[PDB]
């Protein structure tokens, strides 16, 4: 072309898309903050599952929930956008200067890289947890907790990030024509470990883990438990009380399950607990669990591949500021996080309907385990618990909410 | 997965 360049077209692109895309979720954010500003009246169909009092608690909950969301992701994508336009990640590596040496460059490069990263955030999620979740009355923290957590997590995130990407560097670097397949197994093999790791080592150095007290509820749990035949070796009480008032439950294994203090407390009763875990309890039974790890497994393949491919046009460095050199971790960050953004965000949209599906399967299994009715009252109680408007815009629920609208979930479990 |  005659009229238009090559590099700086690239460039441009990655751009317009990243503001389109922006634009859209925006327009999707403002439609959605229509609904809490029109819907005051308490509807019809879910007049019994709120009341007044708690269906206007929640309004102005999500209502300031929306207005922090805007200028928050607005503050986002004009950073991102300056720091590309301004040229910050080639100047960064620059002052990160002065196999073994390139390594070494984006070693302190990724440590200087995360240290902003945090810095700059760290006034907004301050702001969440001490104005949006405080004056809703759900946070529990003192700014104490907040600040010994918050180096608390940096601290072991730089510890698990430095020797997994030090190696991973090392196989693309030291690994080849066929690199991308030694990379992809090693990170299928680091995924695995650090998922068994987690729960057991990481997660307890953040959050007070104990076990389940023995009861009436830890009783019918492990009857429960031997019904499905689900490999139980003990139920988890998170002390979740000790950050904010919401309510939650997740499992983990190899088997444990893992349930909030603030759901077992006020909460939710031992019959409602039950029919939550056998929600829970579907996801393994119905496989969603490893389902899930194949899909994620199949996509670093896809990724890998392309990025092996893409890995040796200097033409994309070129359109970031990278003329002098082509490094290996600014490879996978250009390619990983820039030129790979439309597959990334149609993917993200594809496994979000997923667990929408994934999530309708687990409430079924429950209803088809007898505890339908006692689900029915968790469910609505749950959203009390956490102030959960039950109206929502079709096209904002569609493209971000991972778990379907409460109405649908409840209506499932009534036929 | 989760609840909520
Ligand atoms: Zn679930």
């Amino acid at each position: 072309l005659w009229e238009m360049p090559a590099e700086k077209r690239i460039f441009g692109a990655v751009l317009l898309f990243s503001w389109t895309v922006y634009l859209w979720e925006t327009f999707l954010a403002q439609r959605q903050r229509r609904i809490y500003k029109t819907t005051t009246h308490v509807p019809p169909e879910l007049g019994q599952i709120m009341d007044s009092e708690t269906f206007e608690k929640s309004r102005l909950y999500q209502l300031d929930k929306s207005t922090f969301s805007f200028w928050s992701g607005l503050y986002s994508e004009t950073e991102g956008t300056l720091i590309l336009l301004f040229g910050g990640i080639p100047y960064l590596w620059r002052l990160s200067g002065r196999p073994e040496y390139e390594i070494t460059q984006s070693l302190v490069f990724l440590l200087l890289a995360t240290l902003f990263s945090a810095l700059a955030g760290l006034p907004w999620s301050l702001y969440n947890t001490f104005v949006i979740e405080e004056k809703h009355g759900f946070n529990q923290q003192t700014l104490g907790f907040f600040m010994k957590d918050a180096i608390k997590k940096f601290v072991v995130t730089q510890c698990i990030l430095l020797p997994v990407s030090s190696l991973l560097l090392y196989i693309i670097k030291i690994g080849g024509d066929y690199f991308f397949i030694y990379a992809w197994l090693f990170t299928l093999v680091v995924s695995l470990v650090l998922v068994t790791i987690y729960a057991d080592y990481i997660a307890p150095l953040f959050d007070k883990f104990t076990p389940l007290p023995e009861g009436k509820l830890k009783e019918e749990i492990e009857v429960m438990a031997k019904s499905i035949d689900f490999p139980l070796t003990k139920v988890y009480v998170v002390e979740g009380s000790k950050r904010s008032s919401h309510s939650n439950a997740y499992f983990y294994g190899f088997k444990r399950i893992v349930l909030f203090d603030t759901l077992l407390e006020q909460g939710c009763k031992n019959e409602e607990v039950l029919a939550v875990l056998g929600h829970a309890l579907g996801h393994w039974k119905l496989g969603h669990t490893v389902k899930n790890i194949i899909i994620s497994q199949m996509n670093s393949f896809l990724c890998f591949f392309l990025f092996a491919v893409l890995i040796g046009r200097k033409e994309l460095f070129a359109a970031f500021g990278f003329y002098d050199s082509q490094p290996t971790l600014i490879g996978l960050l250009i390619i990983f996080q820039f030129i790979f953004s439309p597959y990334n965000e149609v993917l993200s949209f594809c496994l979000t309907v997923l667990s929408r599906r994934f999530e309708f399967q687990a409430d079924a299994f429950a209803k088809k385990l007898g505890k339908a009715k006692d689900l029915y009252s968790a469910l609505i109680k749950l959203n009390k618990d956490n102030l959960g408007f039950p109206v929502s815009d079709w096209l904002f629920s569609m493209w971000h909410y991972s778990h379907p609208p409460l109405l649908e979930r409840l209506q499932a479990l009534k036929t | 997965c989760s609840i909520m």
